């Protein structure tokens, strides 16, 4: 079978990680 | 003038609509931007190699999530020959209902797209089976993306900006990466096909809470 | 399942609200995010 | 270098470098580029004509 | 260089660019239209001669309904015999689409020596052109004062020129075409046809063909008129024998028209103190003298404009082009829906040809007549002459004009081919009751719906009761079919017609836009203040001002030439598929039309798709499955076209900066090995590769158009 | 439809990142290239040597153009005119021999690995070529897809690609080797990589920089 | 702005200052060639970049030189 709502929620969860590093990644890189 | 873009003053004072084109068009041409000494330009490149690598690992995350979630990959493994593999579903709310049932296919419920990638076809040689296998694939390239976004913002901290001249070492640089990059990685590569990708092609499901006791020969590494 | 949007996978509302937001909620605030961030001196 | 003489171009941003020219005048006054040199292909504006200094020219007769 | 021989070409007839005296310019201008009159009957005397010894005429006129016309012969070199097909009869050659045949019969031509003295005569007529314009240049050419007698000019070619030709043609049309085509419509065959002499030497023989010939030219001078009600006639509709119109309304006409323009013939005062003068037509027009809804013109008005055409040759050919792309676009028009030859309207292939032809010759000239309203505005527009008149006015709020074009062409670029991208989403996503259509959500040509219905109830007839049948069968009426083939229907209007209707307008006022922005800012503009004096034609004012690439009046010409043909392509592809899907087809046996296309214009010309798939795709078939058949050489003609306009794109989209870059290498290669030649190897000037671009994109473009239209009409037509 | 989307996919991108080696080779010679550093090495020879490269890269351009098109268009008027044996069919003859040394016996021409008693196939020395016995079943069968059978269609195209192969270098070469200066403009190193033109002047010098064949070759990459 | 750049190639035949249509170029007494006037470029914050200038120089290679910058309001020539 394919995924669970709570496999597809953890998935969301932990892309947050990412979405935060990639933001401070943007703004130290500049402007 | 105008603030954006920080990296031309001339493109600042541009009064006109060529100042937002222009501004698109060089913002990755560091060696032309204001002030650009010649060691803060490696490191600006080193950072946004990472960026570029993060994205990469996000994008083929993505493709392994979309399947696991709404492909039909545990189906399609059944009969490679009479399947077909599913993108991802279709949410377009401008649909009629002739368009709904003509992307109903390929034994699916919902609209979806036929894959023409062959991601299909390379998970399934490589050991995937199940959905399960997918995400947590998934997972891992959605942190080890997270990784490369650290190491580009820690490789731009001042401590731990490169000099000059470890960027210019081209002896140091060739070795590792002909040795580990190229050699270690297709060394591991091996060692995934043989303890992994060769016995679910034969039948054995080798995965992390069993590959230790299981050995890829019956004349284990002697 | 034939005449509107369905979903058969697991939690079918996230595109009911994901497609609304990405496309047509949120450009518009971005939109003008990004133009107040081009046109500020 | 003086009228008469048939001179060839080292000036690498000329039209006619390495390409024979023939000199019409060579001043005495103490200008910059006293050489005179007359040509017989034309350049991409109309001109077959130019100014030289004595030292980016080289004789041939 | 080599920038000379494509230079000397260029300029060659445009006469101020030498020394400018306008008495020495207007006789080399009236000296050369002698010698193009004389290559038109140079040209009039070949069709004539093909038509008498090449041709299928004799066997055609027999029996037009199954007979091909063909006046083409090929030789039999390289294989190219194969082009030579059966057209019935057993005449072998290239089936002809310009109604050279339907032509001859409505003139009265039986034979094929009557073609042979009409073609000698036009080698005689064409060998007097090239003396008159030899002996009114070389020995006794006019002065000025003689070209500038424009009313004496347009006395003698209303009344003189149009006037008696077609009183002169209302003489052929009654002695010599009514008697020859009424009995050929009664079924009597070609050997007891009378030659043409005969219905005027033997009057009597014209006698029981029209009765009214008893009583003489009498009736004429009593003003009893209703006496020649029978070979006059106002009867309307098409002939039930051939499809074409009644020939005695043929007469008629040629008779009314030619009482009006000899009466118009004399509206110009010239030697004897009685008519208008041109000058005091124009001082007049002006306030506080017009009407008061047009004081906005204001009080010089049309006052200073006698001096334009005084001196300006250009701006009389900028007009005079003009009204021969209006005369042209009437030609297309009128011709296909009121069908005034024999046979004309049954024949497919050759409706089709005669509508696109003339369609194209008249939007080249349009935007030459925009070319040399522009070069007037360059050379001859002196502004002294014009101060707060209505060309000053005119180039004094051209701001408002352009950008209120400008407007209404973003207007209905949104409200008709934006409506076709709706249409195509709508029927992709299958919501067919949400498109515009017939069947979804209704745009109802309400106007030419209204019109229709009134040029049918004008007839019977409430406001024209002197018709039997209706003016045309487009309007309204009924079939008319010729050998179980549609001659004329009424074309019915819905939704895909309404649409298409609005591209038209669409496209022609971005083609306005473009040429109408481009004479308006010849002279200057807020970019370049002396655009007038870097000329007509120049390239560019350099990369400066962001960069001023196209910003002359021929570059507009040059942009309006792709405009003119993206504009004329969409009208004759409205034309093709409207004709074949509700119009021309067959009636059967039941009595049921089965059109060419069934009927698939109202609902697939909707779409883009459906343009792309039911008429790009399914009706060149005929074109590309030609190879080893005799249609070959339209197959051969439809991949030469493709051709050339990728070629094109070579010369449009790139620049000589390039171009002469490569060409020093290969010029160092020639050098090498001592084999230089003097004239200098340039490459092409901005101006000649835009030049070179355009010219081979529209005859890329219309080269393909031709072998498409001409292919599916010689197979299924 | 995935093996048909994985070949253009492929090629595509192999085709962008060929024109962008060539453009920042360009880029190298107008901002990083020192003339003094390298003084009559071998990037000193062809910048020297540029009019003799781009004049060969033009006849091989001109050659395969006239003889190809030429070709098809004779080929064309063949079938079109009712006679298709009439067609210049040439046999591929160096690519089938070229198909026959790695394992086609198609041809019948025996020599040399579609040859059973060769030393290439043997390998005498060694006897230990133990890929053969399964290659030989990849090559020889009519399902697959590596070697597959040309004729003279498939000769006609190949130069076709050689010529579209040729022009795209002649472009980027010329571009990369006129970018620092020409004839018509001496001092292109001083506008930069990318700029419009010249002016209107000395003729006219519309698409004049190196970014603008870049430009060009874009157009001929894609075809 | 842009940049005029004239070099000591010029033989002061004042063709470019004739042909500037923003008046951005004048002669100056120089003793450097036979005419003893060289051209300069004092307004070139005018400049729009028309190049008409370079098209007037009979000097081979070119005297003068426009070499375009940051676009402002006048370079671009905008009456808006
Ligand atoms: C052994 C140690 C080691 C390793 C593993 C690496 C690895 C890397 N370094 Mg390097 N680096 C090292 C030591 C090492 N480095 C040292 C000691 C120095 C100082 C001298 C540097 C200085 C340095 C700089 C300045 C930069 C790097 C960069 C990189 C990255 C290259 C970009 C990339 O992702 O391609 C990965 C390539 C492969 C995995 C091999 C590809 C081979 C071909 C093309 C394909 C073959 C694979 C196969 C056929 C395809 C199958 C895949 C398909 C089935 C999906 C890579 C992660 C760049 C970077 O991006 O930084 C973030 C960069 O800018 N390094
Ligand atoms: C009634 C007398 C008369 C007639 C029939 C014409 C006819 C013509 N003139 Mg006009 N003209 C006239 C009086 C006349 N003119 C007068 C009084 C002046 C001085 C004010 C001019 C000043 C003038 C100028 C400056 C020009 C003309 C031109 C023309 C031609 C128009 C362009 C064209 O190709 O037409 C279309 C052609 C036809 C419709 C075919 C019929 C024309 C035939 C072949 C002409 C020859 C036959 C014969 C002379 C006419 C019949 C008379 C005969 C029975 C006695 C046409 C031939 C132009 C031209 O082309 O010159 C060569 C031109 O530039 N005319
Ligand atoms: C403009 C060209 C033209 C020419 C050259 C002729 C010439 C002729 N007409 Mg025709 N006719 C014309 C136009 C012309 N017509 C028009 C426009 C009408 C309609 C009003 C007529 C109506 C007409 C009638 C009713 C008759 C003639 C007749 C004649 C013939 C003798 C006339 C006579 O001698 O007095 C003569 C061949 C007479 C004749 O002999 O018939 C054959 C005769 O009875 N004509
Ligand atoms: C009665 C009609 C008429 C007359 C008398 C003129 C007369 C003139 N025109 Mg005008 N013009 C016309 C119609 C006319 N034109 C039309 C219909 C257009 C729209 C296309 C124009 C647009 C136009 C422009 C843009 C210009 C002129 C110019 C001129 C002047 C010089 C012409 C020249 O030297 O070209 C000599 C003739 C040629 C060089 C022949 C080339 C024509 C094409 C490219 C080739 C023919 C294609 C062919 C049909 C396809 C077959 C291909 C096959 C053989 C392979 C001359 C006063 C020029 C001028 O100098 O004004 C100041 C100018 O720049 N005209
Ligand atoms: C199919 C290709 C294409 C399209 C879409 C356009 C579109 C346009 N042209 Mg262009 N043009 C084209 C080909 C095209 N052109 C080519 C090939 C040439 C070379 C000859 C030109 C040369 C040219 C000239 C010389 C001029 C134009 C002008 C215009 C504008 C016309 C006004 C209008 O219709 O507004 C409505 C907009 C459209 C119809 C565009 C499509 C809109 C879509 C259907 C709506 C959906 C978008 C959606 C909201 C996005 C979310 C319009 C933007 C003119 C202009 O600027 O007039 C003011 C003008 O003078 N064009
Ligand atoms: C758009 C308005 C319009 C137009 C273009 C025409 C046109 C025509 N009318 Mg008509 N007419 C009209 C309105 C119109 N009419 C109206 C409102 C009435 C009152 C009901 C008439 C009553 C009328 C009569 C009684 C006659 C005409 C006739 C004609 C024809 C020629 C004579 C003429 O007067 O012109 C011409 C086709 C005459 C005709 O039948 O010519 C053959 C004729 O005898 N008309
Ligand atoms: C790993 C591959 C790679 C990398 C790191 C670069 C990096 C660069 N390129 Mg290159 N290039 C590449 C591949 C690459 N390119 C390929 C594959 C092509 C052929 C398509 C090119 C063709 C090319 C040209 C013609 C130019 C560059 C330029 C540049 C520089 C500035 C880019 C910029 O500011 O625009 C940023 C772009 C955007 C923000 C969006 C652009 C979206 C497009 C228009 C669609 C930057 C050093 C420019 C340069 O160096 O100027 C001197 C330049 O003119 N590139
Ligand atoms: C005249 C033709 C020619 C020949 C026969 C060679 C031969 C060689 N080149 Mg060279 N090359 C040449 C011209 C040539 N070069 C030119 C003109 C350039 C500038 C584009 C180069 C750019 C180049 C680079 C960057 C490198 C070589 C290298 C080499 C060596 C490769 C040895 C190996 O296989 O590992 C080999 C001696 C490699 C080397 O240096 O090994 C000694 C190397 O790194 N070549
Ligand atoms: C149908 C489209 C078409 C055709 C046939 C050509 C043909 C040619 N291009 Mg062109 N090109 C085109 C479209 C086309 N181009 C487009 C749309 C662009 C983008 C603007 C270019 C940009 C371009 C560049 C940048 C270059 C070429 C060059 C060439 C020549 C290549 C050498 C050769 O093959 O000689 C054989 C000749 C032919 C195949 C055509 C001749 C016609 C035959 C013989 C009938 C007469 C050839 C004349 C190159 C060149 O000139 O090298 C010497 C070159 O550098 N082209
Ligand atoms: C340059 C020209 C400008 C064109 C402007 C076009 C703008 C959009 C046009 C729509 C306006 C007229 O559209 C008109 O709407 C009504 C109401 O839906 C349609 O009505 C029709 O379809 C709807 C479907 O639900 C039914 O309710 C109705 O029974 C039926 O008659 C008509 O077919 C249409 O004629
Ligand atoms: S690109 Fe060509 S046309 Fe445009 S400004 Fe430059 S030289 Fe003139
Ligand atoms: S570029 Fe134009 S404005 Fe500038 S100096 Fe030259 S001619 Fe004058």
């Amino acid at each position: 079978m394919t995924l669970s709502e709570t496999q597809v929620f953890v998935a969301l969860v932990i892309a947050l990680v990412p979405a935060i590093l990639a933001f401070r990644l943007s703004t130290e890189l500049y402007k | 003038a105008t603030k954006f873009p920080k990296f031309s003053q001339d493109l600042q004072r541009d009064p006109t609509t060529r100042r937002l084109f222009y501004a698109i068009a060089t913002a990755h041409d560091f060696e032309s931007h204001d002030g650009m000494s010649e060691e803060n330009l490696y490191q600006r490149i080193f950072a946004s190699h990472f960026g570029h690598l993060a994205i990469i690992f996000l994008w083929i995350s993505g493709i392994l999530f979309h399947v696991a979630w709404q492909g039909n990959f545990e189906q399609w493994i059944q009969d490679p020959l009479n399947n077909s593999p599913i993108a991802h579903a279709i949410w377009d709310a401008q649909f009629g209902p002739p368009a709904i049932a003509a992307y109903t296919q390929a034994g699916a419920m919902n609209p979806v797209d036929i894959c023409y990638s062959g991601v299909y076809h390379w998970w399934y040689t490589i050991g995937m089976r199940t959905n399960n296998d997918l995400f947590m694939g998934s997972i891992f390239l959605l942190l080890l993306s997270s990784v490369m976004l650290y190491a580009g913002w820690l490789h731009l901290q001042p401590r731990f900006r490169p000099g000059l001249a470890w960027f210019k070492n081209a002896e140091s640089r060739l070795n590792h990466h002909l040795a580990g990059l190229f050699g270690v990685s297709s060394l591991a590569w091996t060692g995934h096909l043989v303890h992994v990708a060769l016995p679910e092609s034969r039948g054995q499901h080798v995965g992390w809470d069993n590959f230790l006791s299981i050995r890829p020969h019956p004349e284990g590494l002697a | 399942d034939m005449t509107q949007l369905t979903g058969a996978y697991a939690a079918p509302w996230l595109p009911w609200i994901m497609i609304p937001l990405i496309f047509y909620i949120l450009p518009f605030p971005i939109f003008a995010i990004i133009f107040l961030w081009i046109e500020r001196e | 270098v003086q009228r008469g003489s048939k001179v060839r171009i080292l000036r690498p941003e000329s039209y006619w470098y390495r390409d024979i020219g023939t000199v019409a005048t060579v001043d005495q006054s103490g200008i910059r580029y006293p050489a005179i040199v007359r040509f017989d292909k034309v350049n991409y504006y109309g001109i077959s004509s130019n100014n030289f200094a004595l030292s980016e020219l080289e004789e041939v007769e | 260089t080599t920038t000379w021989i494509w230079d000397l070409h260029a300029d060659a007839h445009d006469f101020d660019s030498h020394t400018t005296d306008l008495e020495d310019i207007s006789r080399k201008i009236f000296s050369a239209h002698f010698g193009h009159l004389a290559v038109i009957f140079l040209w009039l005397s070949g069709m004539y001669f093909h038509g008498a010894r090449f041709s299928n005429f004799s066997s055609w006129m027999t029996d037009p309904i199954h007979i091909k016309p063909s006046a083409q012969v090929v030789w039999p070199i390289f294989g190219q015999e194969i082009l030579n097909a059966d057209m019935g009869d057993g005449f072998r050659g290239i089936q002809i689409t310009s109604g050279l045949f339907q032509m001859w019969r409505g003139e009265g031509f039986t034979h094929e020596f009557q073609l042979f003295w009409t073609a000698i005569g036009a080698l005689v007529m064409a060998a007097l052109m090239m003396f008159a314009g030899w002996f009114h240049y070389h020995v006794r050419a006019p002065k000025l004062d003689w070209f500038r007698n424009w009313e004496s000019m347009m006395n003698h070619h209303l009344a003189g020129l149009l006037g008696l030709g077609s009183l002169g043609w209302a003489g052929h049309l009654i002695h010599v075409a009514l008697p020859t085509n009424k009995l050929l419509d009664a079924g009597v065959p070609l050997e007891d046809i009378p030659l043409p002499h005969e219905f005027i030497l033997n009057k009597s023989l014209m006698v029981d063909l029209y009765p009214s010939f008893a009583e003489g030219v009498k009736p004429f001078f009593t003003l009893n008129w209703s006496a020649y009600a029978d070979f006059l006639t106002f009867k309307g509709g098409l002939n039930p024998v051939t499809g074409g119109l009644w020939m005695t309304d043929i007469a008629h006409h040629h008779v009314a028209i030619a009482v009006l323009f000899i009466i118009a013939g004399h509206f110009y005062r010239t030697n004897w103190g009685i008519g208008h003068s041109f000058r005091e037509l124009l001082d007049d027009a002006r306030t506080p003298k017009m009407l008061p809804i047009f004081n906005f013109i204001g009080p010089v008005g049309h006052r200073g404009l006698d001096k334009i055409f005084e001196t300006s040759w250009h701006a009389n050919l900028a007009i005079h082009l003009v009204q021969f792309g209006t005369a042209s676009l009437l030609v297309a028009h009128h011709m296909y829906a009121m069908p005034p030859y024999p046979y004309l309207a049954t024949d497919y292939a050759t409706v089709t040809s005669l509508f696109t032809h003339h369609v194209w010759i008249a939007g080249f000239c349009i935007v030459g007549g925009a070319a040399h309203a522009a070069i007037f505005l360059v050379r001859d527009y002196n502004p002294a002459d014009h101060v707060n008149n209505v060309l000053d006015r005119t180039l004094r709020h051209r701001d408002t004009v352009v950008s209120h074009l400008a407007w209404v062409c973003q207007f209905l670029g949104f409200h008709s081919f934006a409506m076709y991208c709706h249409n195509d989403t709508m029927r992709a996503f299958g919501r067919p009751q949400d498109m515009f259509s017939d069947t979804g959500i209704q745009l109802q040509p309400i106007f030419a719906q209204w019109v229709q219905q009134i040029q049918t109830m004008a007839v019977g007839g409430v406001t024209a009761p002197g018709l039997g049948g209706p003016v045309s069968h487009a309007f309204g009426g009924g079939v008319v079919a010729i050998g179980d083939k549609i001659a004329m229907m009424p074309i019915q209007l819905g939704t895909a017609d309404f649409l298409i209707h609005h591209i038209h307008a669409f496209t022609i006022h971005v083609t306005v836009l473009v040429l109408l922005k481009g004479v308006l800012f010849s002279r200057n503009s807020r970019l370049i203040p002396d655009k007038g004096e870097l000329g007509f034609r120049f390239p560019c004012d350099g990369p400066g001002r962001g960069g001023t690439c196209q910003v002359s009046a021929w570059d507009h010409v040059f942009l309006g030439l792709f405009w003119m043909y993206n504009s004329l392509s969409i009208v004759i592809f409205h034309f093709f598929w409207k004709m074949q899907s509700d119009v021309w087809g067959t009636v059967g046996a039941d009595g049921t039309i089965s059109h060419i296309t069934g009927g698939n214009f109202a609902q697939a010309s909707i779409t883009n798709n459906g343009w792309l798939r039911d008429f790009l795709w399914a009706q060149a078939s005929q074109v590309i499955g030609s190879y080893g058949s005799a249609l070959s050489a339209y197959g051969l003609f439809f991949l030469a076209g493709h051709f050339i306009f990728g070629f094109s794109l070579m010369f449009l989209f790139s620049g000589r900066g390039y171009w002469q870059e490569l060409i020093e290498s290969i010029v160092w290669a020639h050098n090498k090995l001592k084999i230089t030649t003097a004239i200098q190897p340039r490459a092409l000037s901005i101006t000649q590769g835009r030049a070179v671009g355009v010219a081979h994109y529209l005859l890329g473009g219309i080269v393909t158009t031709w072998a498409f239209f001409l292919a599916r009409m010689a197979a299924i037509g | 439809t995935t093996m048909s989307a994985l070949y253009t996919h492929h090629q595509y991108i192999a085709g962008f990142l060929m024109i962008g080696a060539f453009a920042h080779g360009a880029i190298f010679l107008i901002r990083d290239y020192d003339p003094e550093a390298n003084r009559d090495n071998v990037l000193a020879r062809m910048l020297a040597h540029k009019e003799a490269i781009i004049s060969h890269l033009s006849w091989v351009s001109l050659f395969l153009g006239f003889h190809t098109l030429g070709l098809y268009v004779h080929n064309d008027c063949e079938v079109a005119l009712g006679s298709p044996e009439k067609q210049i069919l040439i046999e591929p003859v160096f690519a089938q021999w070229t198909q026959a040394f790695h394992g086609k016996a198609l041809y019948g021409i025996n020599s040399l690995l579609s040859n059973p008693d060769s030393v290439a196939s043997t390998a005498w020395p060694n006897y230990g070529n133990v890929w053969l016995s399964g290659w030989l079943e990849a090559v020889n069968n009519g399902a697959n897809s590596l070697f597959l059978t040309i004729g003279p269609g498939d000769l006609l195209v190949h130069h076709a690609i050689a010529l579209g192969l040729h022009v795209t270098t002649l472009i980027l070469v010329k571009g990369a080797l006129d970018a620092r200066g020409s004839k018509l403009m001496p001092d292109k190193k001083d506008f930069g990589y990318s700029f419009p033109c010249d002016g209107p002047g000395r003729g006219g010098t519309c698409d004049i920089s190196a970014w603008d064949a870049f430009y060009l070759a874009t157009f001929w990459m894609l075809n | 702005s842009h940049s005029v750049k004239i070099y000591d190639t010029c033989i002061g035949c004042t063709q470019c200052v004739r042909a500037c249509p923003l008046d951005v170029l004048e002669m100056v007494p120089w003793d450097g060639c036979k005419a003893g006037s060289i051209a300069s470029s004092p307004r070139t914050e005018d400049c729009v970049g028309c190049k008409r200038c370079e098209t007037a120089c009979p000097t081979d290679f070119l005297s003068i030189r426009v070499y375009l910058g940051a676009e402002t309001t006048r370079s671009m020539g905008l009456a808006y």
